[PDB]
């Protein structure tokens, strides 16, 4: 329903509304009145002596939807001041009317699922990168693109891990307190927006490196022998640079036209497309390349077939991100679980299929074991 | 001192790398072919903007087992068949089962009976392929028997590492077979075959 | 007169076998059993020479143990500086299928050859410009398999026409021809004194030749398959050979027969290159099993293994001072071992 | 020294039988594939039949299929070629040839340039 | 004919090499022993040199 992030944002608008209301509230006559102030919970206007001050409960509360009709009360003494009960502590306030959903609590199973998937993918991809950079017999354009895709997947996993750890730490620091001043400082700082932009760039780079791998396979199959050094640099630029051609413009547009909520709230649906359209285009081109490669494999086998074609399809699906074409408000439950579960394990599947079970890497491993036997 | 000559040697090495990289560009795009059926002839022909550089040996001694080891990295070996047919069949068998030619596909071209091959009496025309228009059924049966006698050798211990592409007599067919071989090799690198 | 002539030839072969056996009362292994073995000899790839585009089939070390030349089927004759890995020359070849390369003892010249039947010799002095094709040695009807410079003036080349030839570089004409071999001659090695050389052919026979007389004085038939490599022992009185029968054999120019055999049960692959060390105690042999085995020339046991190459090892050369060993292979890389 | 000593031959009536045996020496018989080739007058050498290292693979030309059978005895280093139903055209100098390298399946021993690992041949007249 | 001419030439050549002098195998093996033992101490391959003077580090 509503998280602590959205609750805190709504707290910002509630504070702004309270300040505006208190500034626009006409000054009272009979100056023996309390001083209007905000107690970080609800808007309190001038207090009439010897009377309770009643206002509606805050709408930013996560549980406000369950009991919107509740009210919060604060008593004013006959002297014209709030009931402090002492010179040091806060004045008395009756807020028991509303006490009793967050996404991080009602989706624990899926959270653990894709956290484990991303950790396993990170470990497998680090091991695969170490293997491919250590054997030195595997150094080739195909393996260079594989290493770049592995690095992109590693960056995506790191973006997920840093996000989860930051949210966990910030929620732990936000436990049983509601002043959130550090949260004001961080959300009003440019560092949060820079981290968000970096994570979006990492996701876009992973998608476009899947695209680059698909394009490289298509060129190896459908096109003649090209210039290796130039095409490798072109693929590197497409994987790493082309994402900057839409993620950076998306961030610039969001800063210039929204500038609020650390780019979290779309609120337009147009600024979401200016970064999603490249991703959807990459997914579509990957699906087309996948179909073309499957057609080529079918032609090769037709020149019994079901098992080989099925194995080829299951090997090629993780490499090109084919599940994204079927992944791309009403029963978003199952779709969200399927998308996250396949995305988290996509890196692990790619690493396994192209390092651990690849016959060239396995042959290199047997060669190294033979060398060790000779030692 | 040592630094000046070291820098000069490094600059010479850098120029050597610069030349070798362009020569690698032109080498990889060129598909080497071996023709069998100076001491070697070279015929350059181009189809669809890719260059095929076929080799035909000239003054060479008939013991080919040694010098043919240089052609283990060619794109394909072109086999031309002109009884001479049995000798050509055994030559193709030797090429197919060669230790260093197991990774090289063979492009087969077939040309020009019953008493030399007793199994021709029981042979039947295959149904998976159709004859050219105007061909007599007996001629089709004979030519397909000749093709299948090579193919049965090709399907023995093939292991999918290399394939035979028979043809009846072209340059366009050579280009198509080379493209098919390259595609199969690339798919095998991706473990899709 | 063919049948009785064949019988006479067989009878003299039997007589030569009897004469050789009259000297084989004690084998090399029996007399060398008392040797303390060298043991497990470690060797590491100090430098990996990269830059070749196709497989590497031939290599030759320089007399200064600094410059080495390598030949590749891509059409290159690259000269390598071993200490710094920086290439000095990258000679283009008019024939792609080069199968041999030789480096002059003074270093002023370099040679190559292959299926073209021309043994092209390229000058390295370069008085005016860059490297140039100084002389082309045509006349063979086989394929240039091996060549080694006696000096800047004369060279000995082997070919697939079952004959070896001595060439005068200045005139470009053959000085003498060695027509005794009946199979494809694959490798030749010059003696340290350059007075004699021995060549192995595809007839499983090794013949010793004299460069001055052009006449075959000795023949060795101890192998069971075609000889692919041959190299003199550093004393000049013996030579080891390598053949596809997965056995290395050592022959002596005085005993006129095989001294010892270097074979193993698990080795079922042919030998492509053989070379002795500075002392001659270590026999390094290239093998078709992606690896190189270091053999003790006296104990006849594997003292070490050079398994660093990922393809067939085709050429193998030891420095004249024995400092290091460069190993060439079809993986387009050269590895320096010491 | 590798040497092949073929035995048996001479004159045989058409349709009869004749057994060819060659004494192999100078190499390990069991590890090399060996085959028979013949050179009829007026024509070059032609391969006849081959047998694998252990005898698992056997093949013949169509001109001698069924009529000719090949066999090897690794015990005493001998190769055999039994001939049945000898046609008049079967007359030729029968040569036994050896695979140049052990454990290899290919053969290049039909060469007319005096292949080294091939016997002197025994004349067979039908 | 050429067939008998080549055989005659080979037979004459193998006549000539039959009468060459021969040396006992054991003494030749001892000679290789002496050469190897004398040159063992200066062989960088049998006895690896320290990295301080090895040009290939
Ligand atoms: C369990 C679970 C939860 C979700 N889910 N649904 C939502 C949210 C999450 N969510 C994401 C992380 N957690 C979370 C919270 C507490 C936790 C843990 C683990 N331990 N603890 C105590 C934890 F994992 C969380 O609840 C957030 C609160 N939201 C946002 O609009 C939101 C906040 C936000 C913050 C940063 C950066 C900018 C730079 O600085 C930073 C501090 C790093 C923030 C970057 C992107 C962000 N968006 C977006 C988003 N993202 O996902 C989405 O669907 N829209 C759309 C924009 C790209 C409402 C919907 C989804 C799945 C599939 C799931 F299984
Ligand atoms: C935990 C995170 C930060 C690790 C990041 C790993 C990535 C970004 C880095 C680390 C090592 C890098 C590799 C080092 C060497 C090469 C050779 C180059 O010719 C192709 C790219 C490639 C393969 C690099 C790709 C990017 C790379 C894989
Ligand atoms: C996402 C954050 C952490 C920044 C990390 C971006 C990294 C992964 C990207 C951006 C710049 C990229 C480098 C740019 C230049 C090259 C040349 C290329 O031939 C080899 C890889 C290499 C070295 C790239 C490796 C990957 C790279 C380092
Ligand atoms: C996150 C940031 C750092 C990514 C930066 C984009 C990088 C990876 C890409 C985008 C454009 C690419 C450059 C495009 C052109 C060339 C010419 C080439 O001969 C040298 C490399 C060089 C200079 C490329 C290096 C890598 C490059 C800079
Ligand atoms: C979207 C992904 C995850 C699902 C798998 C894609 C499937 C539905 C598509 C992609 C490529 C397609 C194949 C492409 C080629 C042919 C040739 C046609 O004459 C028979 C069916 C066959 C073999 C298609 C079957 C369906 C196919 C395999
Ligand atoms: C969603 C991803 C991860 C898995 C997709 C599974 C399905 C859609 C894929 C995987 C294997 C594919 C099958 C592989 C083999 C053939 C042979 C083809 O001639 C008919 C279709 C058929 C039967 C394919 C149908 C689609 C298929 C079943
Ligand atoms: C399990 C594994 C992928 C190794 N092998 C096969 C083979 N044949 C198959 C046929 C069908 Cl129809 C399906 Cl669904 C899966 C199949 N898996």
């Amino acid at each position: 329903t509503v998280s602590l992030w959205e609750t805190v944002q709504k707290w910002r608008e509630y504070r702004r509304q309270c300040q505006r209301s208190l500034t626009e509230d006409p000054p009272p006559a009979t100056d023996l009145f309390c001083n209007r102030t905000f107690d970080e919970y609800a808007c309190w206007p001038d207090g009439e002596p010897g009377s309770f001050v009643n206002v509606s409960c805050p709408w930013y509360l996560p549980w406000a939807s369950s009991v919107p009709q509740g009210h919060v009360y604060r008593f004013c003494t006959a002297e014209g001041l709030w009931l402090q009960k002492d010179n040091s502590s806060l004045p008395w306030r009756d807020l028991s009317e509303c006490e009793e959903s967050s996404p991080e609590e009602q989706l624990l199973f899926l959270y653990i699922i894709y956290t484990v998937g991303y950790a396993l993918s990170f470990s497998a991809l680090v091991i695969a990168s170490a293997i491919l950079l250590g054997f030195r017999h595997l150094h080739c354009t195909r393996n260079y693109i594989h290493l770049n895709l592995f690095a992109s997947f590693i960056l995506r996993a790191l973006s997920v891990f840093i996000k989860d750890a930051a949210l966990k730490w910030m929620y732990s620091t936000a436990a049983q307190q509601h002043q959130w001043d550090g949260l004001l400082s961080y959300q009003d700082s440019l560092s949060c927006r820079l981290v968000f932009l970096l994570m979006q760039y990492c996701v876009a780079a992973n998608y476009y490196w899947l695209l680059v791998e698909g394009v490289y396979l298509y060129t190896l199959l459908a096109f003649s022998v090209l210039s290796e050094q130039w095409i490798f640099r072109l693929y590197v630029s497409i994987g790493w640079g082309v994402p900057l051609l839409f993620v950076v413009p998306w961030g610039i547009v969001k800063y210039l036209y929204e500038d609020e909520g650390c780019w979290t709230r779309n609120s337009n649906m147009n600024y979401w497309l200016i970064i999603r359209l490249p991703i959807l285009f990459a997914i579509g081109v990957n699906f087309l390349i996948f179909v073309r490669v499957i057609c080529i494999v079918v032609s090769k086998l037709k020149a019994d077939i079901k098992c080989r074609l099925a194995k080829s399809t299951l090997t090629l699906i993780p490499l090109l991100g084919t599940h994204e074409v079927i992944f791309a408000g009403t029963l978003r439950f199952i779709k969200l679980f399927t998308e996250l579960s396949f995305t988290s394990f996509q890196g692990l599947m790619v690493a396994i299929l192209y390092c651990f079970v690849n016959n060239e890497v396995q042959l290199e491993f047997r060669k190294s074991w033979e060398r060790w036997r000779l030692e | 001192d040592q630094r000046n000559e070291e820098k000069a040697q490094r600059e010479a090495n850098k120029k050597i790398e610069k030349q070798l990289q362009k020569d690698k560009q032109v080498y990889r795009a060129t598909h080497r072919l071996l023709l069998l059926g100076s001491g070697i002839f070279e015929t350059k022909f181009q189809v669809d903007k890719v260059n095929f550089h076929m080799f035909d040996v000239g003054a060479q001694r008939d013991e080919r087992r040694k010098w043919i080891q240089c052609f283990n990295d060619v794109t394909a070996i072109i086999f031309v068949v002109d009884n001479r047919l049995q000798a050509a069949l055994k030559l193709f068998d030797s090429i197919w089962n060669n230790k260093w030619l197991r990774d090289t596909s063979v492009i087969l071209f077939l040309n020009k009976i019953e008493d030399y091959f007793p199994e021709f009496a029981r042979y039947t025309t295959p149904e998976d392929a159709t004859p050219e228009p105007g061909e007599d059924p007996r001629v089709t049966r004979a030519k397909y028997f000749i093709r299948d006698e090579f193919l049965r050798i090709s399907t023995a211990s093939g292991d999918g590492r290399h394939y035979c592409y028979p043809h009846f007599t072209n340059i366009r067919r050579v280009f198509n077979d080379c493209r098919d071989i390259i595609q199969r090799m690339h798919l095998r690198q991706y473990e899709l075959l | 007169e063919l049948d009785q002539l064949r019988q006479e030839a067989e009878q003299l072969k039997n007589q030569i076998r009897d004469a050789r056996k009259a000297c084989a009362d004690a084998t090399l292994s029996q007399i060398t059993n008392n040797i303390d073995p060298v043991g497990r000899i470690q060797m590491r790839t100090r430098r990996t020479l990269r830059g070749h585009l196709a497989k590497i089939y031939a290599m030759h070390w320089g007399t200064d143990s600094r410059l080495l030349v390598s030949a590749s089927q891509d059409g290159k004759l690259i000269i390598w500086d071993s200490y710094t890995t920086n290439k000095v020359h990258a000679i283009p070849l008019r024939s792609s299928w080069v199968m041999t390369c030789a480096y002059a003892p003074s270093g002023n010249y370099v040679a190559c050859g292959g299926l073209d039947n021309i043994c092209s010799i390229y000058n390295l002095k370069t008085r005016e410009g860059n490297v140039r094709v100084s002389r082309e040695l045509a006349g063979h009807t086989g394929y240039l398999s091996c060549c080694r410079f006696l000096d800047d003036n004369q060279i000995v080349t082997s070919s697939g026409d079952t004959t070896c030839a001595l060439w005068d570089i200045e005139t470009g004409q053959q000085t003498t021809t060695f027509t005794g071999h009946t199979g494809d001659v694959m490798s030749l090695s010059l003696a340290p004194d350059t007075r004699l050389f021995v060549s192995g052919a595809c007839d499983a026979s090794a013949k010793l030749w004299d460069v001055r007389e052009g006449m075959c004085r000795q023949t060795f038939t101890g192998h069971e398959s075609d000889i692919n490599a041959i190299c003199f022992f550093p004393n000049g009185n013996a030579f080891a050979t390598g053949s596809d029968d997965a056995t290395c054999r050592l022959f002596d120019l005085r005993a006129d027969q095989e001294l010892m055999t270097y074979s193993h049960d698990n080795i079922i692959c042919g030998i492509t290159s053989v070379s002795f060390s500075k002392s001659g105690r270590l026999l390094l042999a290239g093998y078709d099993d992606f690896n190189c085995n270091v053999w003790d020339a006296l104990k006849a046991d594997r003292a070490g293994v050079l398994a660093g190459h990922d393809n067939r090892v085709s050429c193998l050369g030891v420095t004249d001072d024995g400092m290091a060993v460069a190993t060439g292979s079809w993986d387009s890389f050269l590895k320096i071992w010491n | 020294q590798v040497q092949l000593q073929e035995s048996g031959g001479g004159l045989v009536q058409p349709g009869g039988s004749l057994r060819l045996s060659c004494a192999a020496s100078g190499f390990t018989f069991s590890n090399y594939k060996m085959n028979w080739v013949r050179q009829a007058p007026g024509k070059g050498l032609e391969w006849v039949s081959d047998i694998s290292q252990s005898g698992a693979s056997i093949s013949y030309t169509g001109s001698v299929k069924g009529r000719f059978t090949i066999s090897r005895d690794n015990a005493k280093n001998t190769l055999y070629l039994q001939m049945n139903s000898l046609k008049p055209e079967d007359t030729a100098v029968y040569y036994c040839a050896r695979c140049p390298a052990p454990f290899t399946r290919d053969c290049f021993d039909v060469t007319s340039t005096t292949y080294a690992y091939r016997g002197q041949g025994t004349q067979v007249t039908v | 004919t050429a067939s008998i001419a080549q055989a005659r030439k080979l037979v004459e050549q193998l006549k000539m090499e039959a009468n060459i002098d021969r040396i006992k195998v054991s003494k030749a093996a001892a000679d290789l022993m002496a050469y190897c033992e004398a040159h063992a101490k200066e062989d960088p391959l049998l006895t690896p040199v320290p990295a301080s003077e090895n040009p290939f580090r």
